[PDB]
């Protein structure tokens, strides 16, 4: 929105009047205000002639990013921003789908180390927290305050005064405090917010990448279950990464934004350990595995009947499957071999991830929803950016 | 603490602990002893549990010690009763045997364990059918046992039935499975109750499996609770709860209210032998108590449910939510001890927290963030009904329960898709539970077959359907299932219904029989009945007919109580409690029940009691009775009690709409929708006639009666009238009422008009007789259909009547009348004869003066005729149309009726009506009607309710004051608000005037009230009658100037011309207050008289100017701006030239004609020079004597002083001044009031002022005006009106001249006493109570004078002032909205009168003032937006800044010029080498003249910065400065080009300090 706006804020004063109505009749096409073909002159404008080519090719995401490239700016990486920034405080909000907690780990590792993750949980965590805060500034270590919004009542009393009083934090050793927020969620005090630097973690992982990230930790748990189980834990890895991928695509996709957690995976895997623990190793237990995953574990938060069918139809494909599953078009998962090596099978199932590379059309090929729905969605988020910019121009 | 102390204290007794157990256990109510020994405990349900070991007690034993043993033994005792029982059933024992000896909790668990065991093996063998019948038989066996059982064990069987149905249902489902895998899937979803045949610790022996997860049954007593029917949905909820608990997480379900989320958590507990503690959150619930209970739950290891957690207050919610985290975080980790409420308390791992989340207006609620990773949220949904339906059918006596449940649901579901979407239609399960509930008595009549279901569908669903949907029901009912041909109770009721209606007057039509049948069948089943329909549908007729037919058929009498629901308050009706003394008095609804319940002294047992609510029904009132509408059938008091209602006592609701009521309220009651009127137009008439004839029998001989009823029948036939009523619709009706309800108006009139001429029907010609009849009937028919019509339409309809009636029959004329002789019986038809009026000068304005017109007589006759009928009248029409006078003069004349005037305001109460009646009415306690309320004198009384469409309506939208009148009109008696008894009003009439409700201020009236009124729309007259009427007005006042008696007509024609033109030129399209009527004319004519009656003998040039003055004050003072104001100047000129052609007139503008009685003893035109000087000498005096404030007396102000003066002189003097701000409107008012010798009262309001404060301010000012003869002038500013009511009080003080409320009850009696004292002191005793009050009010009207000062009429609160009718009509609106350029210059000049200045280029003073005006004109023109709300203020303060700044700068310029002159004398004394440069210092000396040139214009800029700039932007200031500098450039004033506001007024010492 700020791209398209600032582009028109510059070029309307700088370029021709014929330029003005041409680009505006284009921004009108991206929005549902109007549809037209702009005024066309041989060699008259070439950058503008290149833009309409994006809009006429029904390619929406491309035409929206056009205005970003036209700024000719290095779009600053949270690291660069932090490095430039000259304050010991930062609040980075983000959507509930992701958390930049793990981005901060690699940000600290690559420069200055000193990573300290601090959950604000109960009295103990806030109480330990306030102790680790006063000591880290003297030490100069980095600190993170995970999900403050929940512990907020405390913020207005202890943190609001504490951060305000600490003008000696400038005097104190190189130290940097970070706080994670959620944009959809409890509203932070404005005065504390204005004092502290702000970032939005907008970095969304691909399906395959999230599968690899789910499966990655799973080896840390040890070994307590069958070799066969690791196959079901692999199945769930794909499943969870497939519904999370669907969560963002709405309305086309899911009816509302639903949030699914690492808690949802945990409650699902717990049920899986339990079904394999209470049944024989025969594959056929599969029937009530789907029902319980699709209606209690994940279908719990779902309230709309439309969407409850979608979670079920995902379980239909991810869980029931004899000999070959074929989660995605390219990748087939075969059921455990007779050799029954549990160490081999981990490595085999990791290898199947390393073999595949996520296609261009992933959201339509992998999430079995149609291509025409994805375009419908691309069109709508285009319309939202284009609208809000026109609104902004006329307001000033 | 307090309860606990009672237990430690009550130890001696022991038995007194049983009270407190109910709390600390939840299941049990009281404990059983053998005194030394505890034999057992009994539950809140009534079930008796006996322990294994009776616990021994001694006196010196502690409660804590003995009770702790009981908790342990109570659980053990349940295991014992469980194993004992389980073992029995295992040994092939019929369940009917077991029930009689084992507690429910035990038997339930035993069933579950054996069931589970028996089905577990049955999955392997697939022997389902063998086990199924087996189970099915136990079900039937239990059912028949129940019918013959003791109420206590009746609970136990029913509770078990819920379970056995579950058993068989699951087995049947299992029989049906395609394969064995299918069966193992279904079985996994179910709650399977296992026992360990392995092990010790028996309390821990029973466990429960579901979805693979296990959960140990704790052995707590549950008693015998109401067990929820098992649904798939219920199991899924159980399954989510078990899935959360298994992983040590909290259970949480969100969803819409009525989805049973807490009931689930209660049940999920029970299934596992746990009594869940439910916290109803935010029912004004303390945090301190909850914090205690949370510690107890973590110690005792119980389950807590937060019932509607969402509803907590943010401070509480934070605190609670944080605590809950401790518990759930303690569990997930498993910490042995956790800290909460800042103390170390231990945590049982059996503990769980459950949260139910009702949705807000915004959405389905959420858990606080911290709780999100501690709980598991789930979505409760209403149960798909089919499953509930089947079980319910199973319990009653099934037949085929599966087919009915599928079929009923399909049909209900089908109706929903196939009927119209109508508001009150509910085809939700609530509805099928109701069909099913209604089914049980029905089964008794017929069968446990579909046919009984079919009938119950049409018993419930059909009475609420409307004609289109009524077939859809019938079409799809037969489409889904066909049952039978013939109905029971078909003949017997029907002849009892026909016989009741023949007696009542009614006609048994298709529909009237139908809705009578629908009703009869419903009272049977339903105890609360609703009747919904249009006003005049037939409801009162339906129920009054059916109820009457039941006393014929049963032999049971009825006792009906018809109460208007919304006339009385919730406190007047249910029971009102007083906050401090807590004194409880009965009410109305509750007090009539105490006759039946508390003391059935006479016969109530064999009687049927019906309490009818005739008024509109709303949530607040039904919610206060919802418990009677519930399955409870008991009344719950606000404080003190529950009163149970018998089966005789039925509550009916007749109303016109439902919009307000909740779907929950409908579905508890039986709803009877009246799609259309029960009865035919004709049939209505028929009944109406006969109803009218019965009244006459009491006052007319049978011979007379027999003959007159014969006449009516042969004169009017239905065939003719049918077209007449049809044509009635093709007509524009003011105050619209439907044809059908207008009928009573015809027949009641018609019969009275014929009973009028009864004597002349003895000897008159039989052909001629018919002509008298037909004429009357054609007349009465006209006003009843077209009376509320334009009359332009009446005339048109008159021909329409004539058309459709027989051609030969006496035709109707506009003014057609029947006439008989003064001294001899005669007969002839003549119309329009008028008595001729001559009135003296003094008579001219009087609240009771009528100059009769062809039309005044026409209306006054019809108006009087309707009252003879005694039908209520609504005179609807424009303001000044004469609706009040026509009503008043027709009755001020006759001996029969006596009028009583009530004015209604936006918020008037039903008590004000009563208090106004009490003044002219006397209650008599005659045993004939019990209490009655006739008039205080023998002959008939008429309430005149003026502005009847003014009182406002409940937020629901229901005006009670109107419903009260409706009560009086229809019921003829009302219920006493405090004393609670029926008083039947005798011989009292209701008449009302209202404005068209298309007019602003006006409220739409309920058809249920206007149905009992005859409506006559009276409009404005002619423009040629108006000319004629005011001729007679001028004729009367020109008795005082007989030399111009020939001038009355062109004055009357001119006045009317001026009126017609003002009304045309200045409309409500330009300004809202531009509203003219013949009241203006009357204002003008009287305004003219008062000038004459107190003026010098008059020349023709005088009188036209006298007339012109009043013309200005009446028509043009209200005019805004100048384009319109000048338009009137030209109009006034145009009118005199057209009607009074003279060359003797002068300047007719208001500024040039100034008339006053301040200078002369006689009201005369005064000299401008003579007046200004007179004001000047009196203002100094007023300035000296009163508050010291100096001002400039200017041309506008003199004109305005006279305007206020005239206002404050007239009997009723109300002027509202519209002056922007600082115009001086408040100061002039104080002045002119002081000249007139008025006490100036100004309400001392403030932010923390109550209505009571203002009430006091008002009351005093009123009491002083009458009982002290004070003569006060009340100045009310727009700021003083803090609420709606404050302005309403001001209205009551102008529409009437008293505020009723201030003096009521005892304070009425004290006023009344004091009134008699002063009246006699003055020397007049007044015969009656009415004679007294009218002195009081009249005294106020002439001594209290209200002036309003509103600044921005654009403001919505100040708009409401001008809007208010009371204020608009009785105030003189006056406009001062802006200072004109001339008045600005006048004021500017006198402020810069002080002359520091010296000669400049070009006048110097003249230039300065012209700049400031041109700056103020440019400031508001550039900066301010919006249309002319704001005016000269900064201008005054900008001039005041300049004066202070020039004086400060010129005295400092002359001070520095004196500092260089003193240095000039000192250097000349000395004269060496450098000092002659110092002498040269004439550059500075030369410089001074240039410095002084610019200081006047520099002060201009500095003053403008201080005043105009303070609130302007960086750029806004700079830009105005340029416009100021270029204004300084046009005018020959010099300014500094390099000028800086900071450096010019800030000093470096101060700039540093800041
Ligand atoms: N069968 C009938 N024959 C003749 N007239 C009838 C018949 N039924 C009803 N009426 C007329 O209609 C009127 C019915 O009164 P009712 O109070 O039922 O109307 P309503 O719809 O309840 O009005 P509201 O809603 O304002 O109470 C009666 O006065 C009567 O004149
Ligand atoms: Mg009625």
């Amino acid at each position: 929105i700020m791209a398209m706006t600032m582009f028109c804020l510059y070029k309307f004063d700088i370029e021709s009047e014929q330029y003005k109505e041409a680009v505006l009749t284009m921004i009108g096409v991206l929005s549902e205000s109007s549809d037209g073909v702009p005024k066309l002159t041989v060699d008259t404008n070439n950058d503008l002639r290149y833009l309409w080519d994006y809009v006429t090719t029904k390619s929406y995401i491309s035409a929206l990013n056009w205005f970003k490239n036209e700024f000719f700016v290095d779009e600053w990486n949270i690291a660069d921003v932090v490095a430039n920034s000259d304050n010991n405080y930062f609040t980075m909000a983000s959507e509930r789908d992701v958390d930049g907690t793990f981005k901060l780990i690699e940000l600290a590792k690559a420069s200055k180390e000193s990573l300290k993750i601090i959950p604000l949980g109960s009295i103990e965590n806030l109480n330990y927290a306030q102790e680790e805060i006063s000591k880290s500034k003297i030490e100069g270590g980095w600190i993170l305050l995970q999900n403050i919004q929940m512990s907020l009542s405390w913020v207005k009393t202890y943190l609001h005064k504490h951060v305000e009083e600490t003008k000696a934090a400038e005097e104190h050793e190189k130290f940097k405090m970070f706080m994670t927020c959620h944009l959809t969620g409890d509203k932070l005090p404005a005065p504390l917010l204005q004092r502290t630097d702000r970032f939005v973690y907008e970095d969304i992982p691909g399906i395959l990448d999230t599968v690899k990230d789910l499966w990655g930790s799973q080896f840390f748990t040890g070994k307590i279950s069958g070799v066969w189980s690791v196959y079901c834990t692999f199945l769930l890895s794909w499943f969870h990464a497939l519904i999370t991928a669907r969560t963002r695509l709405v309305p086309h996709g899911f009816s509302k934004k639903y949030y699914f957690n690492d808690c949802d995976f945990q409650f699902a895997s717990v049920y899986l350990e339990n079904v394999l623990a209470t049944n024989s190793t025969n594959n056929i237990p599969w029937a009530q595995v789907r029902d319980h995953i699709a209606t209690i574990v994940y279908g719990g938060k779902i309230d709309e009947e439309k969407d409850l069918e979608v979670v079920a139809k995902l379980c239909a494909h991810v869980f029931c499957g004899s000999d070959n599953l074929q989660i995605v078009p390219g990748v087939r998962i075969p059921q455990p071999l007779l050799q029954q090596s549990e160490e081999e099978e981990r490595a085999r199932l990791t290898a199947i991830l390393s073999n595949t590379i996520e296609p261009a059309d992933s959201l339509s090929s992998w999430l079995q929803l149609p291509r025409e729905s994805i375009l419908n969605y691309e069109r709508l988020q285009a319309k939202e950016v284009a609208s809000s910019t026109e609104q902004l121009l006329q307001e000033m | 603490n307090d309860d606990l102390l009672k237990i430690i204290g009550s130890g001696k007794h022991h038995d007194q602990v049983s009270k407190f157990m109910k709390k600390m256990f939840g299941s049990i109510e009281s404990i059983i002893f053998l005194e030394d020994f505890i034999t057992g405990v009994r539950s809140v349900e009534g079930e008796v549990l006996n322990l294994n070991e009776k616990i021994e007690l001694k006196d010196s034993i502690q409660a804590q010690e003995w009770l702790n043993i009981l908790d342990t033994e109570i659980k053990l005792s349940v295991f014992t009763q469980f194993r004992d029982c389980l073992g029995q059933i295992k040994d092939g024992t019929d369940i009917e045997v077991v029930v009689s000896k084992y507690i429910f909790q035990a038997i339930l668990l035993s069933a579950q364990v054996m069931w589970t065991e028996l089905v577990e093996k049955c999955l392997q063998t697939n022997q389902f059918s063998k086990y199924w019948k087996e189970v099915d038989m136990k079900i039937k066996g239990l059912l028949d046992k129940l019918n013959k059982s003791s109420d206590n064990v009746k609970k136990k069987i029913e509770a078990l039935l819920v379970e056995y149905l579950h058993f068989n249902n699951v087995i049947g489902q299992l029989k049906n499975c395609s394969t064995k895998e299918e069966a193992r899937l279904l079985w996994a979803k179910v709650q399977k109750f296992y026992q360990k045949n392995d092990t010790l610790d028996d309390l821990n022996s029973v466990f429960i499996s579901q979805s693979g997860y296990l959960l140990q049954y704790k052995f707590e007593y549950i008693g015998i609770p109401e067990r929820l029917i098992y649904t798939p949905l219920l199991l899924i909820g159980f399954a989510t709860l078990t899935d959360s608990l298994h992983q040590k997480y909290g259970g949480c379900f969100f969803g819409p209210a009525g989805t049973g989320k807490t009931e689930t958590v209660k049940a999920f507990g029970q299934n596992l032998g746990r009594v869940v503690v439910v916290f109803n959150c935010d029912d004004s619930f303390d945090y301190q108590v909850l914090s205690r209970l949370l510690v107890g739950i973590t110690q005792i290891g119980a389950w807590g449910c937060f019932d509607e957690f969402n509803r907590l207050d943010e401070k509480v919610l934070s605190a609670v939510s944080a605590n809950i985290q401790q518990i759930q975080n303690g569990l997930q980790v498993g910490k042995s001890h956790i800290t909460l409420l800042e103390e170390e308390t231990p945590l049982s791992p059996h503990t769980a927290v459950f949260i139910t989340l009702n949705p807000g207006y915004n959405g389905r609620s959420e858990l606080p963030e911290n709780l999100k990773k501690s709980f598991r949220e789930f979505s409760m949904k209403s149960p798909q009904s089919g499953t509930i339906a089947e079980m319910i059918l199973q319990i009653m006596g099934f037949e085929d329960s599966k087919s009915l449940a599928s079929k009923i649901v399909h049909f209900l579901e089908l109706l929903s898709s196939k009927c119209s979407s109508m508001n009150h239609y509910h085809f939700g399960l609530r509805t099928l539970k109701g069909v099913l509930r209604n089914c049980s008595p029905l089964i008794s009549e017929f069968g446990e077959g579909e046919k009984t279901v079919v009938e119950s569908l049409k018993r419930v669903i059909l009475p609420s359907l409307g004609d289109t949907d009524e077939l859809v029901f019938k079409d799809e009912l037969s489409k889904i299932f066909d049952s039978a041909g013939t109905p029971l109770n078909s003949k017997a009721i029907v002849q009892c219904l026909k016989d009741a209606g023949q007696r009542s007057g009614f006609s048994m039509s298709e529909e009237f029989l139908k809705k009578c049948m629908q009703f009869y069948y419903m009272q049977k089943t339903q105890q609360a009945l609703i009747l919904v329909g249009k006003a005049g549908c037939g409801k009162t007729a339906t129920w009054k007919t059916v109820i009457d037919a039941m006393a014929i058929f049963d032999g049971h009498a009825n006792v009906v109580y018809v109460i208007d629901t919304k006339v009385l308050t919730k406190e007047s009706l249910y029971g009102s409690m007083l906050k401090a003394t807590l004194e409880w008095r009965d009410g109305l609804f509750t007090s009539i029940l105490r006759r039946v319940n508390d003391d059935i002294t006479g016969t109530f047992k064999n009687s049927r009691i019906w309490v009818v609510f005739d008024s509109d029904l709303d949530p607040e009132y039904v919610e206060a009775m919802n418990s009677v509408l519930d399955d409870n059938k008991i009344l719950t008091l606000p404080n003190g009690e529950r009163l149970p209602i018998p089966p005789n006592f039925r509550i009916l609701f007749e109303t016109d709409n439902l919009d307000h009521t909740t779907p929950a309220t409908i579905t508890r009651c039986g709803l009877l929708w009246f799609s259309t009127d029960v009865c035919s137009i004709s049939s209505k008439i028929d009944h109406l006639l006969n109803k009218s004839y019965e009244a006459l029998d009491n006052k007319l001989s049978m011979f007379e009666l027999d003959k007159l009823k014969d006449l009516i029948s042969d004169s009017f036939d239905m065939a003719s009238l049918t077209n007449i009523f049809t044509c009635s619709n093709d007509l524009v009706h003011i105050l619209g009422v439907r044809t059908f309800n207008k009928l009573e108006t015809a027949v009641q009139l018609a019969v009275h008009l014929i009973s009028s001429y009864r004597q002349w029907f003895q000897n008159l010609d039989d052909k001629s007789l018919k002509d008298v009849i037909t004429l009357l009937i054609k007349r009465s028919l006209l006003y009843a259909l077209a009376g509320d019509s334009t009359g332009e339409s009446q005339r048109a309809f008159i021909q329409t009547i004539n058309t459709y009636f027989g051609h030969d029959s006496q035709e109707l004329s506009d003014y057609s009348t029947i006439v008989i002789a003064n001294d001899k019986l005669s007969f002839s038809s003549f119309c329009s004869e008028i008595p001729s009026v001559s009135l003296e000068a003094h008579e001219v304005m009087r609240p009771d003066i009528v100059i009769p017109t062809i039309d005044t007589i026409k209306h006054e006759k019809i108006f009087y005729d309707l009252l003879n009928s005694k039908r209520g009248i609504i005179l609807c029409g424009p303001p000044g149309s004469g609706k009040t006078m026509i009503m008043n003069n027709a009755l001020r004349n006759s001996s029969l009726y006596d009028v009583v005037g009530i004015n209604f305001s936006k918020d008037t109460t039903t008590e004000h009506i009563l208090s106004a009646l009490h003044r002219h009415t006397n209650y008599v306690t005659t045993s004939k009607g019990l209490t009655l309320l006739p008039k205080s004198d023998i002959k008939n009384l008429v309430l005149f309710c003026d502005e009847i469409n003014l009182p406002k309506l409940d937020k629901y939208g229901s005006q009670n004051v109107v419903l009260f009148l409706r009560q009086l009109m229809e019921k003829q008696g009302f219920w006493k608000t405090p004393e609670n008894k029926w008083v039947t009003i005798e011989r009292i009439h209701i008449v009302g005037a209202c404005n068209p409700p298309t007019d602003p201020g006006r409220i739409p009236m309920s058809e249920r009230f206007t149905r009992h009124a005859a409506i006559l729309y009276l409009g404005y007259p002619s423009g040629k009658s108006l000319s004629q009427i005011y001729e007679i007005y001028y004729k009367a006042i020109f008795k005082l100037v007989p030399e111009f008696r020939s001038y009355t007509e062109p004055f009357a024609r001119a006045s009317v011309h001026l009126y017609n033109e003002c009304k045309a030129r200045y409309s409500t399209g330009l300004q809202s207050h531009y509203l003219f009527s013949p009241r203006e004319l009357t204002r003008l004519v009287r305004g003219v008289y008062t000038a004459i009656n107190t003026g010098p003998r008059q020349t023709l040039r005088s009188l036209i100017r006298l007339w012109a003055y009043e013309a200005w004050r009446i028509f043009a003072d209200r005019l805004v701006g100048v384009k319109e104001k000048n338009s009137f100047e030209q109009l006034l000129y145009e009118t005199v030239d057209k009607y009074l052609p003279n060359q003797d007139l002068g300047n007719i503008s208001s500024t040039s004609l100034l008339f006053s009685g301040l200078l002369s003893l006689d009201f005369k035109e005064v000299n401008k020079t003579d007046l200004v000087n007179f004001i000047e000498e009196r203002f100094k005096t007023f300035c000296d004597e009163e508050l010291e404030v100096p001002m400039v007396i200017h041309e506008s102000m003199v004109d305005h002083i006279l305007r206020i003066d005239r206002a404050l002189k007239q009997v009723q003097g109300h002027m509202m001044l519209i002056g922007a701000s600082r115009t001086g409107k408040t100061i002039l008012t104080r002045f002119v009031a002081w000249l007139n010798g008025l006490k100036i009262v100004q309400p001392k309001i403030h932010r923390h002022s109550n209505l009571s404060d203002f009430d006091m301010i008002l009351k005093k000012a009123i009491s002083d005006c009458s009982l002290k003869e004070s003569r006060t002038c009340l100045i009310i500013d727009e700021s003083n009106i803090l609420e709606t009511a404050f302005l309403e009080r001001m209205n009551t003080l102008l529409a009437n001249a008293d505020i009723p409320d201030l003096f009521q009850g005892e304070e009425y009696d004290k006023l009344l006493n004091n009134l008699r004292n002063k009246t006699r002191s003055l020397g007049l005793l007044l015969d009656t109570e009415q004679e007294l009050y009218d002195w009081f009010v009249g005294e106020i009207a002439k001594n209290l004078h209200v002036v309003f000062t509103i600044c921005d009429p654009t403001n919505n609160k100040s708009s409401a002032m001008i809007s208010s009718p009371a204020l608009f009509n009785r105030c003189i609106i006056n406009w001062m909205g802006d200072w004109d350029t001339k008045t600005m210059s006048q004021v500017a000049n006198n402020m810069v009168d002080v002359i520091p200045m010296e000669f400049t280029d070009f006048t110097i003073r003249d230039a300065v003032v012209n700049i400031l005006i041109h700056f103020d004109r440019n400031f508001y023109q550039k900066m301010k937006v919006g249309v002319n709300p704001r005016s000269p203020g900064y201008f005054i303060d900008g001039l005041r800044a300049l004066v202070k700044l020039v004086t400060a700068k010129y005295q400092d310029l002359q001070e520095n010029q004196r500092f260089v002159n003193v240095g000039l004398e000192k250097l000349n004394e000395s004269v060496k080498s450098l000092t002659f440069e110092k002498e040269r210092w004439l550059n500075t000396t030369k410089q001074f003249s240039k410095t002084s040139q610019e200081l006047i214009g520099n002060c201009i800029i500095s003053s403008i910065y201080e005043t105009y700039f303070g609130h302007l932007n960086e750029r806004e200031r700079a830009d105005m400065l340029v416009i100021l500098k270029r204004l300084l450039g046009k005018f020959a004033v010099k300014y500094d080009v390099n000028y800086r506001f900071i450096d010019y007024l800030v000093t470096l010492d101060e700039k540093m300090k800041w």
